[PDB]
């Protein structure tokens, strides 16, 4: 079914977006820990 | 066959969706060390 290969792709799609976002918060986590490391060292 | 299309966009998808597991478990142990860290050089 196009409809269902459809919506895996969406679906899909969906979640690496969920997960860059997720990494993008991540990243912005480290860069936090990483200034305040540096400024009490 | 009708599908050949969207399937190759899935199996791009597939890969991405397993680079971006694996780098996310990479950050989250990244982040734990240096909360290590940064509790060494605080309390």
């Amino acid at each position: 079914q196009i409809e269902w290969a459809k919506a895996r792709v969406e679906k899909l799609r969906k979640r690496n977006q969920a997960l860059k976002s997720q990494t993008s918060e991540l990243q912005r986590q480290i860069a936090e820990l990483e200034a305040s490391n540096a400024e009490l060292k | 066959s009708d599908i050949l299309g969207m399937l190759k966009s899935l199996h791009q998808l597939q890969v991405e969706n397993r680079r971006l597991e694996e780098q996310i478990k990479n950050l989250t142990a990244k982040k734990e060390r240096l909360q290590l860290l940064n509790a060494q050089l605080s309390v």
